[PDB]
């Protein structure tokens, strides 16, 4: 007969359209309460920190979060910098390159990504 | 928590630090300006975002400006009242 | 769909008069529907199927 | 005194206010100009200079309503058919309102009478006219003269009362003689001296029109004369209401100036009992609430109330005469009167958030959360009970199951209390009807009755829950401990603490607008459905009844295709195919008018304001680019306005396409 | 059927439905085999993806990786 | 081979010359005093007024201002003959190709509105001009304005004299450019 | 802020007498006694106005939604004690949210016996 497909209709609607959805809801909302949930969007989950380190350990990696990575030689750019600002340092000015440089590195922001503090 | 940032074209004007409803500001001595004083952010953990701070400043773009960060929300910053989260 | 299409359709029976002919995207089976009578959706006995 | 009456303000734009003295420095401070026209309270200068503001304004505007009932007088006058509709009311349609022939404005006059052509009016003004004893021309000349003469009277009292009042006076504060000379001379003895009118005009001329004569020997009858007619000439006995007059299918005038003389006498009596009476318990009630703001809350409340009375009691408690058949003038009158107290009782919570906000609340804002939240949970409890009705019924029709949706052939829900409540009216068991028309059958409430009012119930507690939340955090709140110094409107607190948008109490009004809108839309198309349903209707003459729906109600509304269908699609096919039609044009173009407002009120409701303002920005370039340069510098409208914008287009559009709709079909019809 | 809309009816178009069945449930079951192996396989690939590349894994991981000789090619054609 | 059928309905010209640039030479279109369509609408137009007139008294003004409104329909009957209508609408049509020649042709609007659109424009750039302030636009200096909007006449002179002599445009770099979009 | 509903003698009687809060209870007996009520009371209104009101059964398939609902609520309190885990039930040195766990299980019996009374009492009598 035309029917007879419906032995498997009456066993797979009542499955995946309320035994799957409420076994996954019940699921999520166990999620929901691990200490990894939502590690990719959540900030100071402990998942986020040990991926973080892992990729800091990789040797090509290490140096990777550095906005000033890439100066092959830094000490010949520190160099040719000292010398170009001798020659235009302004009359008996008592700023060097150095402790200038240390200086401009160093801000005060104690309220960012504070949230590395907890898992 | 948000992230409440002051700049040097600050004049003083202490507009903000009266207008924070949180005491999320203060006045620093400083040499940059007429007023010898610049604003500062030293308890932007308890910075609610309502940006009253950014209203009251009278500088051509604000010199102090709140970033709001929402997947960064502490019981602080959201002022929650009903719940404790500590 | 082309598994529908094999199984709860008509393609065999469209495929011969296509022009007045209707297919048939599945069956339905929704324990909402009356248990009795027909619905407006299926020839009576037969099972209950959406063009 | 009058010497500083000077014009030199009237250049000087913004006086009245200290903040717009700046100058107009950018297109914001137009508005703000608007807006803080009538805000007295803010305004420049003393206290007394408020009262005399308030009190002048009042009488201005009651110049202004004299004025418009001059209007209406004259066209009654001098531009209506209202001497072929005295002769024969039941067959001409009313019209003091006639259209030039411009552009070929010409079709939408129509035929009311032979000599007649015009726009029927629905304000129902010749049933008062009839009733109000007003049958020749200089009747109403008279009529618009003396209306006339009280527009100039209040005027110049709005004129003088700016200087006659000073900072001394004090005749506005004291309430006791406010509440004892309105209730007694006015309530009293103005009621008794309208039952005066009444003996004396109506009864010596409406029951000679009832007699058959509207010849009335012309003057030498109609102009009284008539001593020999008696007061109760026919009462008939019975009891006033349950007996109506058979000629003009409403209750006999000799009644209603019984009711009017013995509301006076009860009005007198109640001035007098206030000597000593009960009190020192409202008294908190007495002490606390002596401002503008709380006083006009209350006045419009209880205005409101009574405008919601009054549209109920005109359709099927008929007073005036020939206007039970004439149901367009029926619905009119309903309907515009519901509409009214809708937006009264929003204002009256508006001005109770304003009180607030500059005097000091009372005792129920500090258990505030218990109220405001019981009044959560009735509202969610009755919406997902009484909407859902009506998604179970849809449902399980759609589904081909209709023994399991809530009908009367299927599970049904009694209205017990309506069903007992036989008490009012209590008439014969029967029906009446004045001439092909039926005047009023009683309304058998059923399943659907039951479910919509209870509709209604749920969209009035939402309403309520609205307004009483705006009014009980207006001061402070948990999520913003300082409201009160932001003002009473303002648009956010920032959007700091998640965001805090419309928190103010003015965008509590602001929501309240849409929920009243959207609760007594459901009672307009409940009462436009259920009385052409089961009232309204053409006859038989073997006691058969023909309704208009054909008994539509008790089989469709019980479910929301039902109404989708029998009212808003079939009963819109005299609106839809209206046009070239002579008398309903004018109501088809309305109808698509009312369509694009409220389309476009969607702009400024959904959008905000920096993206308006940076496409602003992006035109002034072009602007500056060619030497085009506006000082008053173009802002975006601000936040609150945008939000007043779209809510005002939102309410017209929507009741300019319901006015449309019910209009034309209901002229369509009769 | 009870056919809605004015061109079935003013047309006569009907659905036939055929006497047969269509699959035999050998057929459906066959199917359903593949199914499981899609929905077994999407799982694990869910799972991947969930916790993305591990870079810490030649610490512990055997081998010493390996790159093909094309990808050596496209790495030193260019970008 | 029968292009209407070949197209589903629509039929084409098939002819290259130039005689059939014009409008009215178009097979769709017709003129108006010719139309069966329009004859009939025109007729239908009459005749439902003509039955509302009828529903009132001979003698009274609704009658005469039905007379008014029939004469004043036959007027925009024959008026509007020589006006180009569709062969299956019977709608007389707009023509906007810059014929400047035919009955409703959109070219005679369109300089008028532009002439007085100009107009308007150069009134309340002069006079904006020549009030650098904000007090002179809430309280309209209104002998300066109306002097303004009587001078508004040579425009299309005026403002093409500033435009090459270099008094209406302003450089870029003299004006708020927008928003910024770079720095660090 | 103290009010008579809540605060009264009767109240506060009536608050501690329930089955949640009721002295000397073992978890079990409080889990019990609600599932008794709750699975008693969730039977009728299935079986009557339901979807099978009419059939000559028209009970045991309210029987049957009845024992669902309990078994749905039960699986829900049981996410909430494996999730937030209450320890206000748990004896001292038990694993925390033990005492709510059983009676939530102790729920879903009661619920169990008091749908099925239910069942029994309408179709004896
Ligand atoms: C109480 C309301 C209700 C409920 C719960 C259902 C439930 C169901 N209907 Mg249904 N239906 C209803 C009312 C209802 N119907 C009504 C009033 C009509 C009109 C008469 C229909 C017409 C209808 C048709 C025509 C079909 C269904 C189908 C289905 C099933 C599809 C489930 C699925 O694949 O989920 C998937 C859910 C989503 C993708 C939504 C995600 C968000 C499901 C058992 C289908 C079916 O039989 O599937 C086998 C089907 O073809 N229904
Ligand atoms: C305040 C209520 C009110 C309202 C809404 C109207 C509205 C109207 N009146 Mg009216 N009128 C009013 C009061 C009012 N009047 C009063 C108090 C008087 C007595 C002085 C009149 C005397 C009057 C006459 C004598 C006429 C109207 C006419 C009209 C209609 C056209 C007006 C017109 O040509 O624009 C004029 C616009 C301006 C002058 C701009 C200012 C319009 C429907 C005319 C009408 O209906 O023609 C058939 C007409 O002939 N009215
Ligand atoms: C609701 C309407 C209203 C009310 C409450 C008042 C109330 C008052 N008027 Mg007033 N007035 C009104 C309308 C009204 N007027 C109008 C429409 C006019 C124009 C004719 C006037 C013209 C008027 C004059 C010319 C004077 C008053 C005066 C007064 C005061 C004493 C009059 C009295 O005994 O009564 C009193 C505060 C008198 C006053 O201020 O007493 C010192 C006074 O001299 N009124
Ligand atoms: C308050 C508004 C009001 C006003 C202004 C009038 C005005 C009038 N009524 Mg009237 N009337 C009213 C209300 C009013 N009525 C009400 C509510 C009723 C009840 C149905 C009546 C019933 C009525 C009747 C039955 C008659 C009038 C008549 C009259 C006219 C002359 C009588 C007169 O002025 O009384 C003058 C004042 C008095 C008679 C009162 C004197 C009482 C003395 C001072 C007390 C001492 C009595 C002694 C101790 C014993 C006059 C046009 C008469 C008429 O037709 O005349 C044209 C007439 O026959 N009226
Ligand atoms: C004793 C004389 C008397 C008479 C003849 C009337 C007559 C009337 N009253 Mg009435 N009334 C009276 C005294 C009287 N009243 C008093 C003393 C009060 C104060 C409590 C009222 C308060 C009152 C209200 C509040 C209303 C009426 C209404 C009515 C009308 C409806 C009647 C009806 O259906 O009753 C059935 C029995 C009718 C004209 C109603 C009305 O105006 O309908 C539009 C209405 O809403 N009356
Ligand atoms: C007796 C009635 C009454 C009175 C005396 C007042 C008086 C006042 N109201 Mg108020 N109000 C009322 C009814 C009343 N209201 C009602 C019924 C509502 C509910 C909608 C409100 C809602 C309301 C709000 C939300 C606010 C006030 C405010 C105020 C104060 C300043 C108003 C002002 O300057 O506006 C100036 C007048 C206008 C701007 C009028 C503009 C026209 C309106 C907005 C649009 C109407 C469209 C029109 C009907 C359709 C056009 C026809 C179309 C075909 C073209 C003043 C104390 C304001 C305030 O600050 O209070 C202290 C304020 O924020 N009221
Ligand atoms: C989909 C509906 C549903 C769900 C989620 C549950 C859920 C549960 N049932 Mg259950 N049950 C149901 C329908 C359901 N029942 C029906 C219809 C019946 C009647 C045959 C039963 C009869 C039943 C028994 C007899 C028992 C359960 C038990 C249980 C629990 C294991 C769990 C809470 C067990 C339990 O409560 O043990 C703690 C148990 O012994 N159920
Ligand atoms: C007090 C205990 C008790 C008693 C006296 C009965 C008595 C009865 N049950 Mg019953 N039942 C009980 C507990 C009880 N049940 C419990 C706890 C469950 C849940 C598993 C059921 C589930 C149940 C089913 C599913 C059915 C009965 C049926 C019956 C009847 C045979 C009989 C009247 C049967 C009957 O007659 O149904 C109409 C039947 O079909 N019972
Ligand atoms: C209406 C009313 C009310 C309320 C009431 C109520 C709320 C009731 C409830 C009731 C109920 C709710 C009841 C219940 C009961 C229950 C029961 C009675 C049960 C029993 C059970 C049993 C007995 C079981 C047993 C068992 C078990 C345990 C297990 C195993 C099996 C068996 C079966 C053995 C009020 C006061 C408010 C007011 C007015 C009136
Ligand atoms: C469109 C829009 C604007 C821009 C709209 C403005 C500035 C309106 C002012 C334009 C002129 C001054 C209105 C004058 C009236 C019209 C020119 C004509 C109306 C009547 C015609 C039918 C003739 C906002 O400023 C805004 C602010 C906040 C929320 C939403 C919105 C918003 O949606
Ligand atoms: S308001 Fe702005 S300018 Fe003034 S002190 Fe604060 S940050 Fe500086
Ligand atoms: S956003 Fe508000 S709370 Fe935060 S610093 Fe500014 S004023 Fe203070
Ligand atoms: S979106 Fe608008 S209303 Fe909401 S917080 Fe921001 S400025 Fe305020």
């Amino acid at each position: 007969k035309y029917g007879d497909q419906r032995k498997f209709a009456a066993v797979l609607v009542p499955l995946t359209t309320l035994v799957f959805p409420a076994v996954a809801m019940g699921m999520f909302v166990l999620y929901s309460f691990q200490e990894d949930a939502f590690w990719r969007i959540v900030p100071g989950t402990k998942r986020a920190r040990e991926l973080d380190e892992a990729w800091r350990e990789h040797p090509l990696f290490a140096n990777s979060k550095d906005p000033l990575d890439g100066l092959i030689n830094p000490d010949d750019y520190e160099k040719g910098l000292e010398e170009a600002w001798e020659r235009a340092k302004p009359a008996g000015s008592t700023v060097t390159v150095k402790d200038k440089l240390k200086q401009l590195s160093k801000q005060n922001n104690p309220h960012w990504e504070s949230w590395r503090a907890m898992s | 928590s948000h992230a409440v940032k002051i700049y040097d074209t600050c004049i003083g004007c202490t507009l903000c630090v009266r207008a924070c409803p949180t005491d999320v500001l203060e006045m620093v001595p400083a040499s940059i300006n007429a007023a010898k004083q610049v604003a500062s952010s030293p308890r932007v953990e308890d910075c609610v975002g309502c940006k009253r701070c950014e209203t009251a400043c009278p500088t051509d773009f604000l010199s102090i400006r709140v970033y709001l960060q929402d997947n960064e929300e502490t019981q602080y910053s959201l002022g929650l009242d009903l719940v404790d989260w500590s | 769909n082309l598994y529908h299409i094999a199984s709860n359709a008509n393609y065999s029976l469209w495929v011969k008069n296509p022009i007045p002919s209707m297919p048939i995207a599945h069956n339905i089976w929704d324990p909402h529907f009356t248990n009795s009578t027909s619905t407006p959706y299926s020839h009576t006995i037969i099972t209950t199927i959406l063009i | 005194i009058f010497r500083y009456i000077n014009t030199t303000l009237w250049a000087k734009a913004g006086h009245f206010n200290k903040a717009l003295s700046k100058g107009a420095k950018t297109t914001t401070w137009i508005w703000n100009l608007h807006d803080y026209a009538h805000d007295f309270d803010i305004q420049q200068r003393s206290t007394g200079l408020i009262a005399r503001k308030v009190f002048s304004s009042n009488l201005a505007h009651l110049s202004l309503v004299f004025f418009w009932i001059s209007g209406m007088h004259l066209h009654g006058a001098y531009l209506s058919n209202y001497d072929i509709w005295l002769k024969d009311p039941k067959s001409i349609t009313p019209s003091s309102h006639l259209a030039y022939s411009l552009i070929g404005q010409d079709i939408l006059n129509s035929y009311t009478s032979e000599y007649f052509s015009g726009i029927t009016i629905t304000s129902g003004f010749f049933q008062l006219y009839r009733s109000e004893g007003i049958i020749t021309q200089s009747q109403l000349k008279y009529a618009c003269a003396t209306s006339l003469i009280a527009t100039l009277i209040c005027l110049s009292g709005s004129y003088l009362h700016m200087q006659l009042m000073s900072k001394f006076t004090s005749f506005y504060k004291k309430f006791q003689s406010l509440s004892q000379d309105h209730l007694i001379i006015i309530f009293g003895s103005r009621s008794t001296s309208l039952s005066a009118h009444q003996i004396h005009k109506m009864l010596p001329a409406n029951p000679l029109l009832d007699s058959g004569i509207s010849k009335p020997s012309i003057l030498q009858v109609i102009s009284n004369s008539l001593s020999y007619t008696l007061a109760l000439f026919s009462t008939n006995l019975s009891s006033t209401g349950k007996l109506l007059n058979p000629s003009t299918r409403s209750v006999f005038l000799s009644q209603v100036a019984a009711h009017h003389k013995t509301t006076g006498v009860v009005f007198i009596t109640l001035g007098l009992i206030r000597f000593l009476t009960m009190y020192k318990s409202q008294f908190s009630i007495l002490t606390s609430y002596i401002d503008y703001h709380i006083v006009l809350s209350i006045n419009l409340a209880l205005i409101a109330s009574l405008s919601i009375i009054v549209a109920d009691h005109l359709t099927r408690t008929p007073i005036y005469p020939h206007k039970s058949t004439s149901y367009p003038t029926i619905l009119c009158l309903s309907i515009h009167h519901a509409w009214l107290s809708g937006f009264l009782i929003i204002g009256s919570g508006a001005h109770a958030s304003i009180f607030n906000l500059l005097g000091s609340p009372t005792s129920e804002i500090r258990h505030r959360d218990p109220i405001y939240s019981h009044l959560i949970w009735v509202c969610i409890a009755i919406g997902l009970h009484s909407f859902s009705l009506y998604c179970h019924n849809d449902t399980l029709e759609a589904l081909g199951r209709p023994e399991d949706i809530f009908h009367d052939n299927s599970i049904q829900l009694k209205a017990i209390f309506a069903k007992q409540s036989f008490l009012r009216a209590e008439l014969q068991p029967d029906i009446e009807m004045l001439d092909k028309k039926i005047i009023r059958i009683t309304q058998e409430l059923g399943t659907a009755d039951f479910i919509v009012h209870h509709i209604h119930a749920f969209t009035i507690h939402v309403t309520l829950l609205i307004l009483s939340k705006g009014v009980l955090y207006a001061r402070n709140s948990r999520f913003v401990s300082d409201k009160l110094e932001l003002g009473f409107t303002y648009p956010c607190d920032g959007p700091g603490r998640g965001g805090t948008c419309q928190i103010s109490p003015w965008d509590h009004l602001f929501s309240a607008v849409f929920w009243m809108y959207n609760c007594l839309n459901v009672v307009t198309f409940h009462y436009f459905w259920k009385m052409q349903s089961d009232v309204w209707g053409f006859v038989s003459i073997q006691k058969h009844i023909s309704h208009y729906s054909q008994g539509d109600f008790s089989v469709n509304s019980i479910t929301i295709n039902g109404w989708l269908r029998n009212l808003l699609w079939s009963e819109a096919s005299q609106v839809i195919q209206s046009y070239a039609l002579s008398s309903i044009c004018p109501y088809g173009f309305i109808f698509l008018i009312g369509h694009f407002i409220w389309a476009f009120s969607l702009m400024f409701l959904f959008s905000g304001r920096a993206y308006w303002q940076e496409l602003i920005e992006s035109i002034l370039w072009s602007h500056h680019k060619l030497k085009i340069i506006p000082h008053i510098q173009p802002r975006a409208l601000s936040i609150s306005q945008g939000r007043a914008v779209g809510f005002i287009h939102y309410t017209l559009g929507g009741i300019g396409s319901t006015w449309a709709f019910i209009i034309s079909r209901l002229l369509v019809l009769t | 059927r009870v056919p809605g809309g004015k061109r079935t009816q003013e047309l006569g178009l009907v659905i036939p439905m055929a006497d047969e069945d269509g699959l035999t449930d050998g057929q459906v079951a066959g199917l359903f085999v593949i199914a499981l192996v899609v929905f077994i396989s999407a799982m694990d690939l869910a799972k991947t993806m969930y916790n993305g590349i591990n870079p810490a894994k030649f610490k512990t991981s055997k081998g010493k990786g390996y790159i093909s000789p094309l990808v050596k090619r496209y790495i030193e054609n260019g970008f | 081979a029968k292009p209407l059928e070949m197209f589903g309905g629509v039929d084409i010209d098939l002819e290259d010359t130039p005689a059939h640039w014009t409008i009215k030479a178009s097979p769709v279109l017709e003129p108006c005093k010719d139309n069966k369509k329009f004859h009939k609408k025109l007729k239908d137009e009459l005749y439902k007024v003509k039955k509302n007139q009828q529903k009132f008294a001979e003698g009274s003004a609704a009658y005469a201002r039905f007379n008014k409104k029939i004469k004043m329909i036959e007027l925009r009957e024959t008026a509007y003959g020589d006006r180009l209508c569709g062969k299956k609408d019977g709608l007389p049509r707009t023509i906007a190709t810059g014929e400047w020649n035919v009955r409703g042709s959109a070219m005679w609007p369109a300089a008028i509105f532009l002439y007085i659109a100009g107009w308007i424009g150069w009134a309340g750039r002069s006079y904006l001009i020549r009030t650098n302030d904000a007090a002179k636009e809430i309280n309209i200096d209104v002998p300066l304005a109306v002097t303004c909007m009587a001078s508004g006449f040579s425009w299309p002179v005026a403002a093409w004299q500033e435009i090459v002599n270099g008094e209406m445009a302003v450089p870029n770099d003299q004006i708020h450019n927008g928003g910024p979009w770079n720095q660090s | 802020v103290i009010t008579l509903t809540e605060n009264g003698l009767f109240a506060k009687q009536f608050l501690s007498a329930l089955a949640f809060y009721r002295e000397g209870l073992k978890p079990w007996q409080r889990g019990l006694e609600i599932g008794m009520a709750h699975g008693y009371f969730l039977i009728g209104p299935f079986t009557s106005l339901g979807p099978l009101r009419n059939t000559p059964e028209a009970a045991t398939v309210g029987l049957l939604c009845g024992c669902a609902i309990v078994g749905i609520v039960s699986i829900g309190g049981l996410i909430f004690g494996s999730t937030i885990k209450p320890t206000r039930f748990d004896k001292d040195g038990d694993k925390p949210g033990a005492g709510f766990i059983e009676m939530i299980n102790w729920h879903a019996v009661g619920g169990l016996g008091g749908a099925g009374f239910a069942h029994a009492l309408i179709t004896v009598f």
